[PDB]
């Protein structure tokens, strides 16, 4: 999921000359989990944090289901 | 209609049983008896003949559409013993095979290469766990120019052989025994008559004598193989054969 | 996670390799077989890789012959590439790596065979090696694989001397096999035999993979009838 | 004992139990019928009204293929929609290639082959529909019923769905009493009578009678719906007869 | 250039100067191109026609050899004997075919066709046909020695003579 | 321990008997031809097959599998050696390709092994006359003599009594007809037996003459009259 | 205590002609929060109650724009609503560039039925587990469609789907003659929808973020209201 998210960020940067929105990167790692890489779960819960000029400072819980939510604060793990 | 991974036990897919049997193929033999139709095929001196029973108990059917005799090409035809959907599949396949052969090789598909081709297709359906056997026996007839009058029969295992005469259906063993005892008496490999009018006449007689029931025009179907024409008799032409049996004896 | 493939070879007849101070000695035994199964064939025990290298096999000929042909192809390719023939170490490592791959990759099966690669090259002199389904290989002074491995290795250990001649290694291989034979006598038709020696007199590597009469002659030297 | 769990399998009898179970889905559908006339085909169906919220002019049970083939079905609703789409594109394919309207028997075989293919592989299920279809071509009137096995025949009159027993029995009386063949105007009236007689087993639900016809004299051999006064005349015939 | 073919009274002949294009035991060719013929098409059709024979259990027809030539060349002459009887054909880069009681092709053709037209008979016996083929190619000559010939009689295994004149 | 290949071997052990015998100057392959009905024309199916003019085969087990195998084996003998090397294979090469075809079926899931065992017999310039058994596994073995099918245990006991390194092809034919006679299910005559040799070349069966290089089939199926002539002494 | 043998796959039929796996996919629609749709002749309206995971959470998207003249809502499953809605966006873009038309909302319905029925017929796949209410405007007027995961679509004047929808559905059935005559006034059609969704909130209460609304028809593009934009409809 991380090396997919890294490859997704660098490909958007060289396409629009602009930084990826944090929702759109969160969506991309969820699509990977719906594809199972290429109704199964895939991988692990992620907290995804970032800033973009449109929707400001954002925190997302990306889930093994290939779905997500934005949170003002979120705890995961123990 | 694509292939995919799926599960099965040794009698739900074509797989060898502990005793080397393929149950899915033996159960496709039982599917051939389902229509409750008997058929008969015999060789003349310069023709070959195929007679089928016709059952249309349902008064709401158009009887013209109920048909188990199929025209594969100008020279060659078949009768199917089995469910009509599988029969129409086998007919569409045999028509396409014959057209593709006449295109490539430049002469009309012999009856020994069509039965072999259809038997090779049935062997691929007998080793495939993703596709079933067809519930059909196919009897092909023509008056070949290489072997003359020809009957070839193919079955759900992809076995085939040529025949002197044959019968197929629920009561075939009596028709077969009465044919065996005819050739044991006459000692020819054919019915010794020079015109298709006398062979279609002799076949209807044997069908009546074996099944113990008389036929109206509508209870029978007929095929008449001659060089450069396989054809099926209309009911007024079959009436001629039936009217020539009553006047004769 | 391969030990069943190492169990497989334990049944497969027996091969002995013994290295002298001036040569190497491969011996192997054919399993007794049906009267009508053909013997005059390519599927034997003592094969070859090049004019300087020979192998004896335990395990199935169908897994052996692919590796033997790969070795022949790779040895021909090396001689074609450098005009000096392949070192024994590079042949066994090349054959040890192909065999390791088919054991670790779950799309493939471990090769159920273990060859004793005898050879000569000037980088290390005469070289006796064993390789097995795991893809590991070891250098030896003497070794055996397949049937009666344990009994044969004790008789090897208590009689082997580092200074011995090739002729002493002929005796030791034949006497080991006649000590540890499953049949209560040993005969030329069950025995396959080969040597690698220093020429007729000059510097060349001379192989012999012995014909049945030469085997009879060394059996009647060695007092096995 | 496991022969009935997947689609390719023959039972020990040599029958495909998943296709036996697909025709149980057809037997739970709304009753629909067809009548072969002297020069055409009439189709009729009981359209069950499930609530006031359905937009009344846009739920239509009778389906049009090309311009000369009428179609109606009983059982799974997504499966009927798929056979009607195969039908529309199969007819449009022949019309593009040969520039002439598809023969009803050739159209029927292309569907029979499609539906039979869905009995071959265990990677798919059968269709849960029987289709009654028919029309007028160069050879005159044709009426067909096609079933989940890919089996089809030509009919004089055809019935499928929940009321099929009562409808078959009435259709036999039409055939017995009119052995020359019915006019399209009388076949419309007589089809309305058979759908009302089929609904008396199901009186708990409201229904709309829906009729269409395709006749060489009444419709120039183009398939059209029975609308306005003729529909109401056929309703009033079915209503005096059901008393 | 080399070709004369004669559809004689019990079989067929083709002659050439020193062709070897044995398509099947009963089917033969000759041709100008020589590098696309022999290897390539006549080896490649020769496989397909032996497979056709083993598959169908019948002799291979000359019309099958013609179909396969026309679709596998996608200026040869073809001759052979079927269960149908004897045939002679020629094939063209246009995608066409023709049949004649006799033929010749290439630079010697008109001179050879005059010698053919001077001597053809509908009852022509095989030595007379072989002689006509021989002498029409001899008239085409002032590759190797002057004549070789292939002959296919209705009842018989083909006879090729590595030279005749 | 049993799997799908042990069941394909049981299909072979249930199938009609066939055999092979190798002599000093040739090979015999032979079998019974069993009829499903007395109305069946038994000439219209072949039990013994030509693969190349110098290689022939006979089977035991499922006849339809063997027919698709031999069609593929012929295509294999063509696309591989005739179409690139210009010449037909040694028996060893074609037996390896037949075993490769049989192993591919036992390997692929959603396929079953071929329910046949094959005896493949032929000639080669380097190897001379040879006989090989190919099993449903896709494994191959060379044999001096062998039998497959129902009668194989009694047949192999008679072949062990009667084989020696000095048999001539004509006496191997007598041993083969004696071995088929004991296992016979139907009648025993030239119409129920099928028999072939790979032996001397037969220049008549080349079907053309002239080119000195070609010598015609080493392979020959005996006619029913030639069998009946031998059966008068047998 | 019971063991359904005929619900393991989407390709099994029950002995009674049932596709249980498709029925269980209809039971998945009643897992998502309520949505309402309704229409007149000039306008069609969606209204949806949006859930959240926690008080720190953003609200889950219920309404999606497929084109300037149509869009849908998604009760039951959220990720199954994006596979269908993405395809419906593709088919609208394709209809603009290939035919120079806006996709007809009936045509869009058939394309969803087609895509959904294929999953119902093939092994390894699962029927969709999402119910769509599609609204649109085209040359035939204002439209509302209910798509069901079996592969079926229905033309309605109004409906409700999601958990506890029978309340809103029963209010629409009782109010039908009134909301279908709300022409030339979009706000009253929105209020009739928000009163219908208020019958499904059993004791619960609408708020700016808990409520989302959409409208299309006549001069108005498909628009979504949520957040402060729904404040005049609470």
């Amino acid at each position: 999921m991380i090396e997919h998210a890294r490859t997704a960020a660098v490909t958007h940067n060289l396409y629009y000359d602009e930084d990826i929105n944090v929702e759109s990167l969160t969506q991309s790692v969820c699509d990977l989990a719906l594809r199972f890489g290429e109704s199964r779960p895939f991988g692990v819960a992620l907290l995804i944090a970032g800033h973009d000029a449109d929707d400001g400072y954002q925190l997302f819980h990306a889930e093994p289901s290939g779905t997500f939510y934005r949170y003002n604060a979120k705890a995961i793990g123990s | 209609a694509a292939a995919a991974s799926a599960a099965g036990y040794d009698r739900h897919i074509t797989i060898f049983s502990p005793e080397g049997r393929l149950y899915q193929v033996e159960y496709a033999f039982k599917a051939t008896n389902q229509t409750n139709i008997n058929s008969l095929a015999v060789r003349g001196k310069d023709c070959t003949v195929v007679i089928s029973q016709k059952k249309v108990p349902d008064k709401l059917l158009d009887p013209t559409t109920v048909s188990y005799i199929f025209c594969i090409s100008r020279t060659i035809g078949m009768v199917v013993n089995g469910p009509i959907p599988d029969a129409r599949n086998a007919a569409l396949r045999a028509k396409a095979e014959a057209a593709e052969f006449r295109y490539k090789y430049g002469y009309d598909m012999p009856c020994d290469v069509l039965a072999k081709r259809m038997a090779n297709l049935s062997q691929i359906y007998t080793q495939r766990a993703y596709m079933r056997p067809l519930g059909v026996i196919l009897t092909f007839v023509s008056v070949d120019e290489e072997l003359g009058p020809s009957i070839y029969k193919t079955d759900p295992a992809g076995y085939y052989v040529g025949y002197k005469a044959t019968a197929t259906g629920p009561k075939q063993q009596e028709i077969t025994t009465n044919l065996e005892n005819h050739f044991k008496k006459s000692k020819i490999d054919h019915i010794n008559e020079e015109s298709w009018e006398k062979v279609v006449e002799f076949a209807i007689t044997h069908m009546i004598d074996a099944l113990g029931t008389e036929f109206s025009k509508n209870d029978l179907e007929v095929g008449v193989a001659t060089k450069d024409k396989f054809f099926t008799l209309s009911a007024e032409n079959i009436e001629e054969r039936l009217v020539a049996i009553a006047e004769q004896d | 996670q391969v030990e069943y493939a190492l169990e497989s070879i334990s049944h497969a007849g027996t091969a002995i390799g013994i290295m002298a101070s001036d040569g190497i000695v491969l011996a192997a035994e054919r399993k007794v077989t049906s009267t009508l199964l053909e013997q005059d064939t390519s599927t034997e025990k003592l094969y070859k890789l090049n004019d300087k290298i020979a192998v004896a096999v335990a395990g199935l000929t169908a897994d052996a012959e692919i590796l033997i042909n790969t070795a022949r192809i790779h040895a021909q390719n090396y001689l074609k590439t450098y005009n000096e023939d392949i070192p024994v170490e590079i042949l066994v490592r090349r054959l040890s790596d192909i065999k390791q791959g088919y054991t670790q990759h779950g799309g493939l099966r471990p090769f159920g065979v273990s060859f004793i690669y005898a050879g000569y090259d000037d980088r290390y002199g005469y070289q006796l090696y064993t390789s097995n389904p795991s893809g590991n290989y070891t250098g030896w002074k003497a070794i055996s694989v397949g049937a009666n491995t344990s009994a044969a290795q004790t008789l090897l250990q208590m009689d082997y001397k580092d200074d011995m001649k090739v002729d002493d290694a002929i005796e030791l291989a034949l006497k080991t096999l006649s000590k540890t034979t499953d049949s209560s006598a040993l005969t030329y038709d069950r025995l396959e035999f080969a040597t690698i020696r220093k020429g007729a007199n000059d510097g060349e590597v001379y192989q012999k993979i012995f014909k049945p009469q030469e085997i009879k002659d060394i059996l009647v030297k060695t007092g096995i009838t | 004992t496991g022969y009935d769990l997947s689609n390719s399998v023959f039972s020990p009898d040599g029958r495909n139990f998943q296709v036996e179970y697909a025709v149980k889905a057809v037997e739970n559908g709304t009753t629909s019928i067809g009548i072969k006339c002297n020069d055409g085909v009439v189709f009729a169906v009981e359209k069950l009204i499930t609530s006031k919220l359905l937009v009344p002019q846009k739920n239509v049970k009778i389906q049009v293929v090309d311009r000369h083939i009428g179609c109606v079905y009983s059982g799974l609703i997504p499966d009927g929609r798929h056979l009607v789409n195969r039908g529309r594109e199969e007819a449009a394919s022949f019309k593009k290639l040969y520039k002439t309207p598809i023969p009803i028997p050739a159209f029927a075989d292309r569907l029979g082959q499609y539906v039979q293919a869905h009995t071959l592989y265990n990677s798919v299920r059968p269709f849960g529909v029987s289709t009654i279809f028919g029309g007028v071509d160069k050879n005159g009137a044709h009426l067909y019923m096609l079933e989940p096995s890919g089996s089809y025949w030509g009919y004089k009159g055809a019935a499928t769905g929940k009321g099929r027993q009562s409808a078959k029995a009435e259709l036999e009386k039409l055939v017995d009493h009119h052995p020359e063949g019915l006019s399209a105007r009388e076949a419309v009236k007589q089809a309305a009578k058979i759908i009302y007689l089929a609904h008396e087993d199901n009186k708990e639900k409201d229904f709309e009678l829906e009729i269409s016809w395709c006749s060489l004299s009444e419709t120039n051999g183009l398939h059209k719906f029975v609308k306005g006064d003729l529909l109401q005349e056929a309703i009033d015939f079915a209503q005096k007869e059901i008393n | 250039t080399t070709i004369v073919g004669v559809k004689f009274n019990n079989g067929v002949v083709i002659a050439a100067d020193t062709k070897l294009h044995r398509i099947s035991p009963k089917i033969w060719c000759a041709g100008a191109g020589t590098a696309a013929d022999t290897e390539a098409v006549t080896q490649l059709i020769g496989s397909n026609i032996e497979l056709h024979s083993l598959y169908t259990s019948r002799e291979p027809r000359v019309v099958s050899a013609l179909q396969m030539l026309k679709q596998h060349l996608f200026y040869l002459i073809v001759a052979g004997v079927d269960p149908t009887g004897s045939h002679l054909f020629s094939i063209h880069a246009h995608g066409s075919t023709d049949v004649g009681y006799y033929l010749s092709l290439g630079s010697g053709s008109l001179a050879a066709m005059a010698v053919l037209e001077s001597h053809w008979k509908q009852d022509l016996t095989k030595e007379e046909a072989i002689k006509l083929a021989s002498d029409a190619i001899q008239a085409g000559i002032w590759s190797g020695s002057n004549v070789d010939v292939c002959v296919m009689e209705i009842g018989k295994d083909a006879e090729y003579l590595r030279n005749y004149l | 321990k049993l799997g799908q290949i042990d069941y394909a071997l049981t299909a072979v052990k249930q199938g009609v008997t066939s055999l092979g015998i190798k002599a000093t100057n040739g090979v015999v392959i032979a079998t019974e031809k069993k009829s499903s009905s007395p109305l069946a024309m038994s000439e219209t199916l072949s039990k013994v097959s030509l693969l190349t003019p110098d290689i022939g085969a006979v089977y035991s087990g499922m006849g339809p599998d063997y027919r698709v195998l031999v069609d593929k084996s012929r295509k294999v003998a063509h696309t591989s050696y005739k179409r690139i090397y210009g010449e037909y294979p040694p028996t060893k090469l074609l037996v390896s390709e037949v075993a490769k075809i049989m192993q591919e079926a036992t390997q692929s899931g959603g396929v079953r092994p071929f329910g046949v065992s094959l005896l493949i017999a032929g000639h080669d310039e380097f190897n001379g006359f040879s006989l090989y058994q190919v099993d449903p596994s896709g494994s191959y073995f060379p044999w001096k003599a062998t039998a497959i099918g129902k009668g194989s245990v009694a047949a192999k006991t008679f072949l062990e009594k009667r084989w020696n390194d000095e048999l001539e092809l004509e006496d191997a034919i007598h041993i083969a007809l004696l071995t088929l006679k004991e296992s016979v299910e139907g009648e025993f005559n030239g119409d129920t037996i099928e028999l072939a040799i790979i032996g001397d070349e037969n220049p008549d069966l080349l079907g053309y003459t002239g080119i000195p290089t070609d010598k015609g089939p080493r392979f020959r199926k005996l006619t029913s009259q030639e069998i009946n002539d031998r059966l008068e002494a047998l | 205590m019971f063991r359904n043998n005929y619900d393991g796959d989407t390709v099994t039929f029950s002995p009674t002609g049932r596709l249980f796996q498709v029925e269980y996919a209809l039971e998945a629609i009643k897992q998502g929060s309520v949505t309402v749709g309704l229409r007149s002749n000039t306008h069609a309206v969606l209204v949806a109650l949006k859930r959240n995971a926690d008080e720190l959470s953003s609200y889950q998207k219920k309404i999606i724009k497929c084109d300037e003249h149509m869009g849908l809502s998604l009760a039951g499953l959220a990720p199954d609503a994006r596979v269908l809605s993405n395809y419906l966006r593709q088919q609208c873009n394709y209809s603009s560039l290939v035919f120079n038309r806006k996709l007809a909302v009936e045509r869009a319905g058939h394309l969803l039925c087609d895509k959904a029925q294929k999953n119902t017929q093939s092994y390894g796949g699962r029927p969709y587990g999402v119910g769509l209410l599609i609204i649109g405007y085209d040359k035939s007027g204002a439209h509302l469609l209910e798509f069901q995961p079996s592969g079926n679509v229905t033309e309605l004047y109004g409906t409700a789907i999601g958990a506890r929808s029978q309340g809103a559905k029963t209010y629409l059935e009782r109010t039908l003659d009134t909301f279908i005559k709300i022409d030339g006034n979009p706000d009253e059609l929105i209020k009739a929808g928000v009163e219908a969704i208020s019958q499904s909130l059993r004791d619960e209460s609408l708020t700016v973020d808990n409520l989302s609304i959409a409208i299309v028809g006549k001069d108005t593009p498909f628009t979504i209201y949520d957040g402060e934009a729904v404040a005049k409809y609470i």
